[PDB]
């Protein structure tokens, strides 16, 4: 569960993130790729390759919705509704995928913000990713 | 009445909290079914509190215990006491104890404004006092109008209100106030629609400020382009130095400042270099510029200091 | 001579088994029936206390035809508790229980698997998540498969502890390997209620799940919230039998069945649809 | 499975400038900090209520040392590693308890914490590798 | 009383079986429930007996008989009577007869180690013998230190000790011992800290050899390459020929080869084939050593035979 501490911790992390959100989570959706291929197979219309724009863009996308749901942390379900119900049921994409992309989210950040990821700042992000995969994974049956 | 006490519970101060009466000797809550200022007026009055800074309805002083007492309150605001008010009942209500109303009243808050870490007496960051310790306000949905009604409020120039601390770091301590909302003419910046107070997940480098001029001593200028109109632009606000943040820096913008040094429209995000500049840390963040604005300054919510232009270039600029 | 059976099992007669003519009721010829949740060796899903000992015979690993693990709890030596949104996992909103039970596949002990004989759910399984599971024969109870029993009194009163075992998800997402087990707290239902409608009132409920999906919650289920280390059950523990060991009779109930196991650790409390509530209609069914 | 020699050449190179007295310790803290429940295993170590008191405790340091000491020994043992984890992933499963997600949860702090002391050094190819690394660690020392 | 006569029945002698305590005047057995190594040595101190080889609950020993007078004892390992743990209360149980815990003794115990299917009788697939039946071991936790420990006990020259059964093929029976962890000095390989045993995770294709030697049938040269520090590594130890499998075989062990040979450092773990050479069964494993070393033997922990290179590869060297 997300503490006001962890919310004000993750909202200043993505802060700080910030304008390189979009590149974040590409590099984020290539480790996840490269570290775990079993993820690959979910993108089947992608070219996977390094630097790849496809992949690039949807990791544009990616960091999107987080963005979207560190401004709506408080209401993440209601923010994530749409992308909840794509993965859960379009898609079909197993949690522990989402918790292999969470951590490649935190890998990332922590490779490209290591001054401010902080075993406390690393506990609130990895506690902020852990709701959003939840709330996305929630409606798989 | 005249064997009804009420207290406020679990606010700070005597004058602040969970609104709580007692009636057939047990201490019961108040909902927040219609409940708005009128209510608190009426509250704070009643318990010589003064006038009521706020109130609010969620449970936010704590969820209450007990039987609660009132739902639907019809103030209109000069009632000698809550327990006045045509409500629907005693202990009638389809409440929960997640609804119990809270109020903040003025001689509890003792709210005052000031302007800290700033260039000028009327520059800085925006801190704000409630109950008795400083703190300051998140920049989360503050803008121009925020900024005009804390300079009239400060009483100096409102010609110019920009947004933004101007060079002050960040604060300490408390953050009071959040997305405060106001329209430009309240008489403070705590009679506007706000989150409630110290409720966010600010941190101190989001600190709140404002720049009260009066149009004047705000200058722009293009240096190290060997003419008056193409170089980067420099703007001297209050005698600070400083340069603005290419983050949404278009030719909208660019034709704006061209058109204020009037030098026609813009050509060139960028110029060529004819001399350096002075290193300035503090920067000018423009939100976004419709493209006709007379001068930069009229566009909408131009911080002036108060964030980080590090993976971003100053503004560079080409007129004709 | 005199019919005594083995541990485990108490003998299901009248007048001792001294007989082959019985002075006491003639030719019964008693058969010992298997015992309440009395666990061997005792204890004492995203966090720990790793099912070392085997401390919870009563847990089932129910595996639907599509390979999602989930829960059930043996409550006697053929049936055993489930949830019906665990039976309905990759079926129809309109499918019967006759076609269910084919899909399933059902775990007890390390991994005996256990076929399923019939499923019937709960007549009124929109408001009271359960679905009993009956084996095709009894299965044999020892020191790994073993009943919980069906609680006699409501321990679901707020800060009881009871252990909820379970083969769901982990902290990796990942369906546990090993079987779990996390002591949970019962909450306060109107803090339950309020986490997940608005207002306990319901023209003032909401949609106000901090999760995607709501739980079922009324009069037939508790709350229990996580941990004093952060742990709830997530994924796939739905079914585990909420477990209270009365000290008292040095016994394990099945105090409550985890409906609401979508409650990983965004959501404080999850939601167990208690037994009590259930027993009767349990219990007629047992009957046939 | 078998390592790449690019893939070992990469885990050894960045094994090489890991400080062992140090960041065996951040994981471990990490570790306990992040997933709280792993708190249960180290209540002889004192304070772990505050994340502060976690990273700046000194058994967490040392046993974290103790722990780095252990994947070291697993690195320069990768094609054999239930050989050399038989003995830990016998106390660990008996002794105390340990859940084998636990190890798969220290692997994954572990990669966070090279990551946070390597930067852009920490590229994806080798976390890949160092993710083939703590999974074979994390199934050598579990079951 | 203190008069609580003890009595192992069913295990060969008087140190081994059943454990059996005589009170109130009649014979009763103990629960295997939390019985470990520290109940099994309180037991064999109990009867002068020794230390404790190890503990059984399985009712290997035979079927019990009689009121099971234990079942959930707490034993740190030093007590003076089986009596004195926290035994949970006197007769008191929930076992039956197939649960009852038996025990073998030092004293009581035949154990004994040898060697078999081996190039000599100093090398092959180490054998123990566990009450009477002679069982494997498996090569997890097996190391040079074990292997050391081996050759001492069994008795012959002790110089070069080396893990891995020499060209044998898997054993049958049981696996009675795992993880051994001995450090050298101890008489024989069961004072050492090892799994329970008869328990393993492990099958008999990892089963545990040794190789004795006092350093003078070890040989290692190249052959394939037309000079002598060219080729694949032909090893020859105890008249086997054999090759090194290049899983863990990088530079630092190629060169310590080149230098063992006198061909100064490594260059490639290539060569350029000169002549065919045959295929041999067995192969030499290294597990890693640091690549100072005079020669190929005295680096730490090297495997002669017991795996298959058939994932990998043979290892190859070209010197200089
Ligand atoms: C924090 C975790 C995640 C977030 C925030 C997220 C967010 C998103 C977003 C914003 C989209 C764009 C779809 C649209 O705009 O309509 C998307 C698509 C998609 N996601 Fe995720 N996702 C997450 C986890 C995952 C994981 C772990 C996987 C697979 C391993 C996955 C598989 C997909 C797929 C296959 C698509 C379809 C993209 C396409 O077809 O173009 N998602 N996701
Ligand atoms: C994932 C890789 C891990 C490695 C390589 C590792 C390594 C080690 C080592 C070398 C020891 C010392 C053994 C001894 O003192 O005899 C140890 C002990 C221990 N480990 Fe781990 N460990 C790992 C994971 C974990 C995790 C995830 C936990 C808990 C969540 C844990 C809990 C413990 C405890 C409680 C001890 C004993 C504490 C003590 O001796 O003071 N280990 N481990
Ligand atoms: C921001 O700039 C203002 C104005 O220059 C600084 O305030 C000055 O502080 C210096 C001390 O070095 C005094 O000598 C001046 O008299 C102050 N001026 C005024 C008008 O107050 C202020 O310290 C700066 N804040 C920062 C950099 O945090
Ligand atoms: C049960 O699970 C199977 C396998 O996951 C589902 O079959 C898949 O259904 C999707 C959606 O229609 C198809 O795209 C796949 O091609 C199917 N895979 C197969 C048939 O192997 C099946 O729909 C599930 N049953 C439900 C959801 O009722
Ligand atoms: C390992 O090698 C030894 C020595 O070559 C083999 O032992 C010989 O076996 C043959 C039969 O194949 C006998 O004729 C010799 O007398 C044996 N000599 C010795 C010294 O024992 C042994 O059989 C081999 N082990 C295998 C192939 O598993
Ligand atoms: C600029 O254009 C906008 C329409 O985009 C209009 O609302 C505004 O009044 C204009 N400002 C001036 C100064 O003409
Ligand atoms: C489920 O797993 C089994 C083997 O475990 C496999 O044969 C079957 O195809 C799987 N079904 C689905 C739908 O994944
Ligand atoms: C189902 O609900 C009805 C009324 O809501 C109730 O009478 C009935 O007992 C319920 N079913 C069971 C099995 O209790
Ligand atoms: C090789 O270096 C190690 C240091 O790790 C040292 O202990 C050993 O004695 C050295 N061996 C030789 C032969 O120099
Ligand atoms: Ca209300
Ligand atoms: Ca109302
Ligand atoms: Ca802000
Ligand atoms: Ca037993
Ligand atoms: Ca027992
Ligand atoms: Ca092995």
């Amino acid at each position: 569960v997300l503490s006001p501490a962890d919310k004000t911790n993750v909202k200043a992390a993505w802060g700080k993130v910030g304008a390189h959100a979009g590149e974040y989570g590409a590099e984020a959706l290539e480790r996840m790729f490269l570290s775990f291929p079993t993820t690959k197979t979910y993108f089947p219309h992608f070219d996977l390759s390094h630097g790849s724009a496809q992949v690039k863009g949807h990791g544009k996308k990616v960091a999107d919705a987080l963005t979207n749901a560190v401004a709506h942390v408080d209401d993440m379900p209601n923010a994530l509704s749409a992308l909840s119900d794509l993965h859960a049921h379009k898609l079909r994409v197993d949690p522990v995928n989402f918790k292999l992309l969470s951590h490649c989210l935190l890998v990332t950040l922590a490779a490209h913000l290591p001054a401010e990821f902080t075993p406390a700042v690393h506990a609130s992000l990895d506690k902020f990713l852990a709701s959003v995969s939840t709330v996305l994974t929630s409606k798989y049956r | 009445g005249s064997n009804l006490e009420m207290r406020l519970t679990r606010g700070g101060n005597m004058c602040s909290g969970r609104i709580e009466i007692k009636f057939q000797g047990r201490w019961g809550t108040v909902c927040d079914d219609n409940f708005n200022i009128d209510h608190a007026s009426v509250i704070c009055r009643q318990l010589e509190c003064g006038s009521a800074v706020s109130f609010s309805g969620s449970s936010n002083f704590g969820e209450g215990s007990g039987p609660i007492w009132f739902d639907d309150l019809i103030c209109n605001g000069n009632e000698s006491a809550l327990w006045n008010c045509k409500h629907q009942g005693w202990g009638k209500h389809n409440c929960d104890h997640a609804e119990d109303a809270g109020v903040i009243c003025s001689k509890g808050a003792d709210l005052s404004l000031r302007l800290v870490d700033g260039v000028t007496e009327c520059s800085g960051r925006l801190e704000v006092r409630f109950q008795g310790e400083w703190g300051t306000i998140c920049d989360d949905g503050w803008d121009s109008y925020d900024a005009a009604v804390a300079c009239k409020q400060l009483g100096c120039p409102t010609a110019v209100t920009a947004i933004g601390r101007v060079n002050a770091s960040k604060g300490f301590g408390h953050i009071w106030l959040d997305s405060v909302s106001c329209q430009g003419h309240e008489p403070a910046i705590w009679q506007c629609k706000h989150h409630e107070w110290g409720k966010h997940y600010c941190n101190h480098n989001e600190d709140a400020g404002v720049t009260c001029s009066d149009g004047s001593d705000l200058e722009l200028r293009l240096r190290g382009g060997g003419s008056r109109c193409a170089g980067t632009v420099e703007v001297e606000i209050q005698r600070l130095l400083g340069k603005v943040c290419d983050r949404g820096w278009g030719l909208k913008e660019a034709d704006v400042v061209c058109r204020q040094l009037g030098c026609g429209s813009a050509l060139k995000t960028s110029y060529q270099v004819y001399s350096k500049i002075q290193a300035t840390n503090t920067w000018l963040f423009l939100s976004s510029c419709n493209g006709n604005e007379t001068s930069l300054w009229d566009c909408k919510n131009w911080q002036w200091g108060g964030l980080t232009c590090d993976h971003y270039e100053e503004a560079k600029i080409t007129c004709s | 001579v005199r019919y005594q059976c083995k541990n485990y099992y108490k003998l299901r007669t009248e007048g001792d088994g001294v007989y082959w003519i019985n002075k006491a009721v003639g030719d019964k010829l008693p058969e010992c029936e298997a015992v309440c949740g009395k666990p061997k060796n005792p204890a004492n899903i995203l966090g720990g206390h790793l099912d070392a000992k085997g401390s919870f015979p009563w847990q089932a690993k129910m595996v639907s035809h599509h390979n999602l693990t989930t829960g059930a709890t043996l409550i006697n030596e053929q049936w055993l508790l489930t949830t019906a949104k665990n039976l309905f996992l990759n079926h129809s909103e309109n499918a019967t229980a006759k076609d269910i039970a084919p899909t399933l596949t059902l775990y007890v002990g390390k991994k005996q698997l256990v076929e399923i004989e019939k499923v019937v759910l709960h007549p009124n399984y929109s408001q009271v998540d359960i679905g009993l599971i009956k084996l095709k024969q009894k299965v044999s109870v020892n020191e790994r498969v073993m009943p919980i029993c069906l609680p006699s009194k409501d321990y679901a009163e707020v800060g009881r502890v009871g252990y909820v075992s379970g083969w769901g998800r982990n902290a990796n997402f990942k369906f546990t390997d090993h079987l779990k087990y996390v002591m949970l707290p019962v909450a306060d239902q109107d803090q339950c209620i309020r986490h997940y409608e608005g207002s306990t009132v319901p023209e003032k409920k909401t949609p106000k799940s901090p999760v995607g999906v709501q739980p079922i919650l009324n009069e037939h289920t508790f709350c229990a919230g996580m941990s004093k280390y952060q742990e709830d059950t997530c994924y796939g523990d739905a079914g585990s039998a909420f477990a209270v060991h009365d000290l008292e009779e040095d016994t394990w109930y099945a105090t409550g069945i985890l409906s609401f196991d979508k409650s990983c650790a965004v959501a404080e409390y999850g939601v167990y649809v208690k037994v009590t509530s259930i027993q009767d209609w349990v219990q007629k069914t047992i009957a046939e | 499975v078998h390592l790449t020699p690019e893939e070992k050449s990469a885990v050894t190179a960045l094994w090489g400038k890991v400080n062992v007295d140090e960041v065996g310790g951040e994981a471990l803290g990490r570790l306990l900090v992040v997933y709280p429940w792993t708190q249960r295993f180290f209540e002889s170590f004192g304070d772990l209520s505050t994340p502060d008191a976690v990273m700046g405790n000194p058994k967490v340091k040392a046993h974290g040392k103790k722990v780095l000491g252990a994947f070291s020994d697993g690195l320069a043992h990768l094609d054999n590693l239930k050989g050399t984890f038989a003995t830990l992933s016998e106390l660990h499963c008996d002794k105390l308890h340990v859940d084998p997600e636990n190890f798969r949860l220290l692997g994954n702090v572990l990669v966070c914490v090279l990551a946070h002391h390597f930067g852009k050094e920490f590229t994806p190819p080798v976390q890949a590798a160092y993710q083939k690394v703590v999974a074979g660690v994390a199934n050598a020392l579990a079951h």
